[PDB]
């Protein structure tokens, strides 16, 4: 089938700058390409159709161009409300949408502040132990968290989630939760969260000893 | 004045049938294709199929053929998306949108506001709230763990809305048990752990659960 | 508007012509004027080439749009309904005088399709269905042939029991169960003999 590929996956810019988004098709295709914008919590909005014609009400700073295999969405000068996910969609392959490009705000690299939280004594009376690791106010979004129990690498027993880019400082925050049974938790001594991120010169670890 | 209005959010159990609806206003509903679009949590958009309400001609994407039925009631400008036996993996956001052209394509130019479908074997349950106490230490972190509730959403404020600076409330994750869990944290100067009181206010309206949890240092 | 002294005439594919502004317009660009079927279309663009987009509205509120490729070797004429979004027809004429014209039904499907070769002969398809079938009619220099269309080939036939066919497929095959200027043979009645 004809496949659409959007580049880049993440485009990091600032208000005032020019933004170019790419959609490429694996074969030469017709002009029937549409572009959409979707902000968090909102329905998509059509911006461009037939590769180059603007929809009603769309501001002039949006424009589309391209033919054959290479299509471009250009935002002449970015406004704050332009930071969102952008999707292309072509007629071929049963109107399949592209995977999307996230347009995010570029800011200075900032290492996270790392915090580890042992399970509360109240939770342990219920039979479960949740250990929480906080990564506060970092940029860019790429961050790896690795759990260590008695220096054994943990796998398949944690969940994480990341906030949206902060409205005032443009940073991300991440919370990682390690869940074990109280029996398994009371079997090991040292619990450690290891964070890897490009703003740190080396990986950073926070840990505690159970009972201390 | 051209618009599409979808029916409200749905919380269902697996196996149940479900029929959600999309009502058109301000234009000739039977003169245009209406399409349905899926967006799974944290994912992109997926075109499911289209119907021409004038004669109920229906075209499905090969990815969704046989998984859903799209129908329309021409006399009340309403399109429908239905399942006979919902799956957990059907949990997603569903949009209807006006679909322009078959052998040409000018995109989907009018969208409904979306309909959330949650499919879980779980029943309504209020959360448990555990402290995330600050450690021995200048910036300190403290928070609340809001664990094992259903369905979404839950709301967390700090000191009854008096503390907003430095607060991060994380998106909920779905655990293996089918119950949701999230955490809310806040960074404060470690100077104020002995004097300032920190209470997190958790509200789960589906269960009418209000919890105030005092977070103290150990 | 624009006339003999304030413009330059540029010959386009499909025997259309466009006028271009002399030096430059009020706010940067060149102005373009082209009259298509009683209706004059206005468009602005850079380039001073003749290339660009021109639009217009008919008396019945239908919208017309004419785009001219940058090398001026291709021309696209689209007719929309009143909403400016429902496609009524789309014709693409090439510099070599060949063209394809699609007419869409109320559902947005190609229901009629006219293919004009460089020599002027036309291949007309009417009543196209979602199957991929329909009626087929070849317009020639003198006579008309009528037949059927299938998603596989195109069969044209003339009819005693002596009734033989003419086949044109997806590609440029032409089998008979023949001329390159598409025809010696002469006119319609005279086919039944041989
Ligand atoms: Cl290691
Ligand atoms: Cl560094
Ligand atoms: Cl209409
Ligand atoms: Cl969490």
């Amino acid at each position: 089938e004809i496949v659409l590929t959007q580049s880049p996956a993440t485009l990091s810019l600032s208000p005032g700058e020019r933004a170019t988004l790419s959609c490429r098709a694996s074969q030469s295709v017709s002009s029937y390409l549409a572009w959409y914008q979707q902000k968090p919590g909102q329905a998509p909005r059509l911006l461009i159709y037939d590769a180059s014609t603007r929809d009603t009400g769309i501001p002039a700073r949006f424009s589309g161009s391209g033919s054959g295999t290479d299509f471009t969405l250009t935002i002449s000068s970015l406004e704050p409300e332009d930071f969102a996910v952008y999707y292309c969609q072509h007629h071929s392959n049963w109107y399949t949408f592209g995977q999307g490009t996230k347009l995010e705000i570029k800011r200075t690299v900032a290492a996270p502040s790392v915090f580890i939280f042992p399970p509360s004594d109240e939770q342990l009376k219920s039979g479960t132990a949740s250990v929480v690791c906080l990564l506060n106010n970092f940029y860019p979004r790429e961050a790896k968290v690795q759990w260590k129990v008695d220096n054994a690498l943990q796998s398949g027993n944690s969940q994480e989630s990341v906030t949206e880019q902060d409205s005032k400082d443009s940073t991300y925050s991440l919370s990682s939760t390690l869940t074990l049974s109280k029996a398994d938790y009371e079997k090991h001594k040292v619990y450690a969260c290891e964070v890897t991120h490009q703003g740190l010169s080396s990986p950073v670890t926070k840990s505690f000893n159970r009972g201390e | 004045e051209v618009q599409l209005v979808q029916s409200g959010a749905e919380v269902k159990k697996p196996g149940e049938s479900l029929k959600i609806s999309c009502k058109g206003s301000g234009y000739s509903f039977t003169s245009y294709w209406i399409g349905w679009v899926r967006q799974m949590p944290g994912k992109g958009l997926e075109w499911m199929g289209i119907i021409y309400p004038g004669d109920s001609d229906t075209r499905y994407s090969p990815s969704f053929q046989g998984q859903v039925t799209i129908s329309a009631d021409k006399s009340i400008s309403t399109a429908y998306l239905q399942w006979s036996s919902l799956k957990a993996s059907d949990t997603a956001m569903y949009y209807c949108a006006r679909h322009l052209g078959i052998d040409y394509f000018f995109g989907m130019d009018v969208w409904g506001q979306g309909t959330t479908v949650t499919v879980s074997s779980a029943s309504t349950k209020g959360p448990s709230v555990f402290p995330l106490a600050p450690s021995s230490k200048g910036t300190a972190a403290l928070g609340c763990l809001v664990k094992d509730y259903f369905p979404e959403p839950v709301t967390v404020s700090w000191n009854s809305g008096a503390l907003t600076s430095g607060v991060h409330t994380f998106p909920a994750v779905l655990q293996s048990s089918g119950l949701y869990s999230l955490s809310s944290v806040v960074t404060v100067p470690s100077s104020s752990l002995g004097t300032q009181t920190y209470i997190c206010n958790v509200n789960h309206k589906p269960s009418n659960t209000k919890v105030d949890k005092r977070v103290e240092p150990k | 508007s624009l006339d003999e002294k304030n413009s330059v005439s540029v010959d386009l594919p499909g025997e259309m012509k466009v006028l271009v502004s002399k030096e430059k317009n009020k706010d940067g660009k060149y102005d373009l004027i082209a009259t298509v079927d009683k209706l004059e279309l206005k468009g602005t663009s850079d380039k001073n080439n003749g290339s660009g987009v021109l639009e217009g509205v008919k008396a019945d509120k239908s919208k017309v749009k004419l785009t001219i490729s940058d090398d001026l070797g291709q021309t696209t004429l689209e007719v929309f309904k009143e909403d400016g979004k429902t496609l009524v027809s789309k014709k693409v004429t090439s510099k070599d005088k060949s063209s394809t014209e699609e007419k869409f039904n109320e559902k947005g499907e190609v229901s009629e399709k006219i293919i004009t070769r460089a020599d002027g002969t036309r291949l007309e398809y009417t009543g196209i269905k979602s199957d991929g079938s329909g009626k087929a009619k070849e317009v020639l220099k003198g006579y008309v042939l009528e037949g059927t269309l299938t998603a596989e080939k195109t069969t044209l036939v003339v009819k005693g029991t002596v009734t033989l066919s003419k086949n044109i497929s997806k590609s440029g095959e032409v089998s008979v169960e023949f001329t390159k200027e598409n025809t010696e043979i002469t006119k319609l009645d005279e086919i039944k003999n041989a």
